[PDB]
């Protein structure tokens, strides 16, 4: 498996390979490499945080074709699994997880799920009503009770 | 053919300092040199792995199997060739200086010693050391007249050696200066992406007058690039 | 160094004294208090008066959860950037009066 | 200038209002001496802290962190 | 000696026995054996030749058998020379050109750095040394040989040895560039 | 007679070594490393090897010569920067 | 003291003819010949900056 | 809470409290309290109150100034000012001494001198 992999050389044209084969524009994918720069130390596995990060945008910006079909969220899955040489299922989803928690507070993240403020206006006015990150999202729900009826 | 090395006396080339204080040696010998190049020592992170990734290679015993893969591609020259090329371009290639080239090297001259002269408010030697570098590349080639394309060459060389141990665009270099000046007291401790995003992007200045500019100051003890240069802190005045 | 521990102790350099600079007050433009009150009334009640009233209705929505605190004996303590008299006394009269005199009958 | 050593002193943290809670509490035992001794004044910026204890009352209480107090000043 | 080498804890077995006289300073005697067995020197393509011998630079307040180690070495290995800082000037670490009393000639001496190749060098009292004794040891630690034209004869030799050096000071609030009476490239060598 | 080869080694593990080391002595304002401490750990490595009569050096004589040099730059400071850079390079030095 | 002067050597036109002799040198009774290369300086001073002046130094 | 963290984070990063909707002004030029705070922060200890002023200054545009304060017919006073060529230079200024006061009543800023008022001190770090 490539994510047990620890301390790895990553050069300037790997990250631009493996976010062309997930479909993604220009725009996107020099945010992902940028973040990589300025993170090069205080990481375990770098292969971690590359396959999170991309994984993370996709839902993004293919969000009009999850919706449709609901085998995308299926097939994007396998996909990621065949280049890190993983056969668990269960990896892939605890990757997309903790990286998602480091970049829920910047602002490139912000600007990518407008384009494609309603919940960061009520954690720094202290109210008791804001959205936990507890439960499962609603939009997330609808995709696995398609996908085991197929 | 003079080549020689030295080092400085306090064991590291300091940046906050003047460059004639670092170095121990007078005024009449730096004129005499044609090409004075400094090696600083940076810590770079994605530089330090393909040094790293070069010396260990070399130590593995690979060294001796890399030689079949690479000459055979013609990308590397053995010693015992290069040992008779050099002689056989002395005794029999003579290059001079064409007349195309002669006006380009007179003007270009100026300009240089220009930018000097507004810092400061380049000898007769400095000319003629470029002279000796174009004409030692048409040597290569094998070419009795040079061209102007080993003019550019030789000096693009020059500028990275001597220029880095010393009508729309001069006047943006000015207006930057005095707007940072101003903008910035005497003490500011400004990262490098920070004033990037307030010239750039306002349409009021361009990236290459930006490094042209901070590089100016620098040399002046004015500001001080601390952290690779990604923080801008000035010094003095 | 600018956030951290590490940016007290690097931005707290001894600077010399050739270093430092003799302005004063006297190359500032002198103002008076005639106009120093005209303008600052106007940039307080038309810059980003839209931003600052679409703010302001979003903390009005916590009306009742500051209520519901002081119920139970929980003492409120606001905070933040700028000053909060128009927002404690549009709170504790047009809204905490008539609600505690309607709850106790 | 207390809360920048504070900060590099302590073990794997901000400056919240649990470190002024703590700093309060420490005034009122007299362990730290200031300026003023009746009606004191913590938000004035002319008055300045100061410590109040001995060598002797400072080594045990490091002892039972398991910092070392004595390497600073040697 | 394949028998011996053959066990887990042949890499122990060799830092307990090397100086055996000295008590405890783990740390140390792993630095002394790893400098008698030395690197793997090879050219890289008949231009650079990178060096092998791995330098040792004894530091600490002395009383914990810090000269003691340097006598060690005299004993056990094939060519140790031991040297010092005070009576070893300019001429007695590199070569000379002396004049030869009976055929009147000007020959070459060999000194500490050139009677030393291809083993240990042992020199006392490194903090206690002269500014002209102090380079010729640099320029010998990067190229691994010793440029002296004197007297019309311009020879190059060569050096090849690992220099252990024992200088003394220990203030532990100082860093180790201002305890000890040294250069950045010294102690970077 | 004996010569150890570097064949089949962890490249990326050394990069690691250097890229966190360099990037403590600045912040900290210690020793700062160049290039020829990085071969320094090839040296050490090395000689572990010829001490076990092997003719290729493993993964085990690559942690212990990493631990010197640790050891050996880690003690050269201060006593703050003691306590700190031993926290920090603590896992390459407990190995597995 | 000793010394009767004192001189101080601290131009666009002037740095202009001057890199033009240089590039054009290594490229190859009573009064002296006008030479184009050499006298090159006293026809400028003469005319006082003048570069269309006809006055032969 | 984070009673230390919270002023300096919201008076730096003004991006996350205020909505990204005079609506030319609000969107090109930042408010007294964010601008001040980052110039604040990229300084020494030892700070001089009229290079202050004139690097505040720079940051905000003139046209934009000259043409929002226009926008008042109503006040007779307010185009009588704007008609003068230090009207530039006088508005800032007045930002500048209310948002100098701002900072000292919450403990960001500390003078030195009572009669002198020339000199001001950093008493606030982000971070710590």
């Amino acid at each position: 498996s490539l994510l047990v992999k620890k301390y790895c050389k990553m050069t300037t044209e790997e990250i631009i390979r493996l976010c062309n084969d997930f479909e993604l524009p220009r725009e996107v994918a020099y945010k992902i490499v940028d973040e990589y720069n300025i993170n090069a130390s205080r990481l375990v596995c770098p292969w971690q945080l590359v396959c999170g990060l991309v994984l993370n945008c996709t839902f993004i910006v293919f969000n009009e074709r999850r919706r449709k079909d609901p085998r995308i969220d299926h097939f994007i899955v396998s996909k990621m699994c065949s280049l890190m040489l993983t056969s668990k299922v269960d990896d892939v989803i605890e990757c997309v997880k903790l990286v998602k928690e480091l970049i829920i507070g910047e602002k490139w993240f912000r600007d990518l799920q407008i384009r494609y403020y309603d919940e960061i206006i009520f954690r720094k006015l202290g109210s008791m009503l804001q959205t936990t990150n507890i439960l499962v999202t609603d939009d997330q729900y609808n995709i696995w009770k398609k996908r085991i009826e197929m | 053919s003079v080549l020689a090395a030295a080092n400085p006396i306090y064991g590291r080339y300091d940046d906050l300092k003047s460059p004639g204080d670092n170095i121990d040696f007078q005024t009449t010998i730096l004129s005499r040199f044609d090409m004075i190049f400094i090696v600083k020592d940076d810590h770079n992170e994605e530089r330090d792995i393909s040094i790293a990734n070069h010396v260990i290679n070399i130590h593995t015993g690979n060294a001796n199997a890399m030689q079949n893969q690479q000459e055979e591609n013609g990308s590397e020259i053995s010693i015992e060739k290069m040992k008779r090329y050099i002689t056989y371009c002395r005794l029999k290639c003579a290059p001079r200086l064409s007349p195309q080239a002669a006006e380009k090297l007179s003007s270009n001259f100026v300009t240089i010693r220009k930018q000097l002269l507004i810092n400061e408010l380049i000898t007769i030697r400095q000319l003629e050391a470029i002279i000796r570098i174009t004409e030692s590349l048409a040597k290569l080639e094998l070419s009795p007249i040079a061209q102007e394309r080993h003019v550019d060459e030789a000096i693009r060389l020059f500028q990275a050696s001597t220029m880095d141990a010393a009508g729309t665009s001069l006047s943006e270099i000015r207006r930057f200066e005095q707007e940072l000046k101003r903008r910035l007291p005497i003490g500011w401790s400004t990262s490098y992406q920070t004033l990037r995003r307030e010239f750039v992007d306002t349409h009021r200045f361009s990236q290459l007058a930006l490094d042209k500019a901070l590089y100016a100051l620098e040399k002046h003890e004015t500001i001080q690039l601390r952290h690779q240069g990604q923080n801008i802190y000035r010094s003095g005045v | 160094f600018l956030d951290t521990f590490e940016g007290y102790f690097d931005q707290r350099k001894i600077v010399r004294t050739n270093a430092k600079s003799r302005h004063t007050m006297s190359m500032a433009p002198d103002v008076t208090r005639e106009e120093f009150s005209l303008v600052s009334n106007f940039f307080n009640e038309n810059f980003q008066k839209r931003p600052r009233q679409k703010l302001f209705e979003i903390q009005k929505k916590m009306f009742p959860q500051y209520w519901f605190e002081l119920t139970q004996g929980f003492s409120l303590l606001f905070y933040g950037v700028g000053s909060k008299r128009n927002f404690l006394e549009e709170f504790a009269i047009d809204y905490l009066s008539p609600k505690i005199a309607y709850s106790q009958l | 200038r207390l809360l920048a050593i504070f900060q590099a002193i302590f073990p794997i943290m901000k400056a919240n209002i649990e470190v002024f809670q703590n700093l309060s509490e420490l005034h009122t035992l007299k362990l730290i001496a200031t300026t003023m001794n009746k009606n004191i004044d913590y938000l004035s910026p002319k008055v300045r802290w100061k410590v109040n204890v001995p060598w002797e009352i400072i080594k045990e209480i490091s002892e039972s962190v398991h910092f070392n107090i004595s390497d600073y000043f040697s | 000696f394949r028998k011996i080498s053959r066990d887990r804890g042949i890499i122990d077995k060799i830092i307990s026995s090397m100086a055996p006289s000295i008590y405890g300073h783990r740390d140390i005697k792993t630095a002394v054996a790893c400098s008698l067995f030395g690197g793997v020197p090879k050219n890289v393509n008949g231009k650079h030749s990178i060096r092998g011998d791995i330098n040792v630079l004894l530091l600490g307040d002395p009383g914990t058998a810090k000269s003691q180690i340097l006598k060690y070495v005299e004993k056990t290995a094939h060519r140790a020379v031991f040297a010092t800082g005070q009576g070893a000037s300019a001429v007695g670490l590199t070569a000379s050109v002396r004049k030869d009393p009976i055929t009147k000639e000007w020959t070459l001496e060999g000194g500490a750095l050139v009677l030393a190749d291809k083993g240990v060098c042992l020199i006392d009292e490194f903090d206690k040394m002269n500014d002209q004794d102090r380079t010729s040891i640099h320029e010998a630690m990067e190229q691994q040989s010793i440029s002296i034209s004197k007297a019309g004869i311009v020879t190059t030799l060569q050096a090849r040895c690992s220099i252990i050096a024992a200088a003394n000071p220990y203030n532990s609030t100082l860093p180790l560039a201002q305890n000890v009476s040294l250069t950045e490239p010294i102690l970077s060598r | 007679k004996i010569y150890p080869k570097l064949h089949q080694m962890d490249m990326d593990k050394v990069s690691r070594v250097y890229a966190d080391l360099r990037r403590e002595s600045i912040s900290t304002g210690s020793f700062p490393i160049t290039v020829r401490h990085l071969e320094s750990i090839l040296r050490i490595a090395e000689s572990f090897a010829k001490m076990r009569l092997s003719e290729f050096v493993s993964s085990y004589d690559l942690d212990r010569a990493i631990k010197v040099v640790v050891d050996s730059f880690v003690d050269a400071q201060k006593v703050s920067v003691r306590r700190q850079l031993r926290r920090s390079f603590a896992i390459y030095t407990l190995g597995h | 003291s000793r010394f009767d002067l004192l001189f101080v050597v601290t131009n666009e036109i002037r740095d202009r003819s001057i890199s033009e002799h240089v590039l054009r040198t290594h490229r190859y009774h009573v009064f002296e010949k006008f030479n184009p290369l050499l006298q090159a300086g006293a026809k400028l001073a003469k005319n006082k900056g003048n570069y269309n002046g006809t006055e032969i130094p | 809470p984070s009673y230390k963290s919270n002023i300096e984070d919201n008076l730096l990063s003004w991006e996350q409290v205020l909505p990204s909707l005079s609506g030319d002004l609000d969107k090109i030029m930042a408010p007294v309290l964010g601008q001040l705070f980052k110039l604040y922060r990229e300084a020494n200890m030892t700070i001089n109150i009229y290079d202050f002023y004139i690097a505040f200054r720079e940051t905000l545009p003139k046209e934009e100034i000259l043409n929002f304060i226009r926008k008042d017919p109503s006040n007779t006073k307010l185009l009588e000012l704007a008609e003068t060529p230090d009207a530039f230079d006088k508005v800032a200024l007045i930002l500048f001494m209310q948002a100098i006061f701002a900072f000292e009543n919450m403990g960001l800023i500390k003078f030195q001198s009572t009669k002198s008022y020339d000199l001001v001190e950093k008493c606030v770090w982000r971070g710590i």
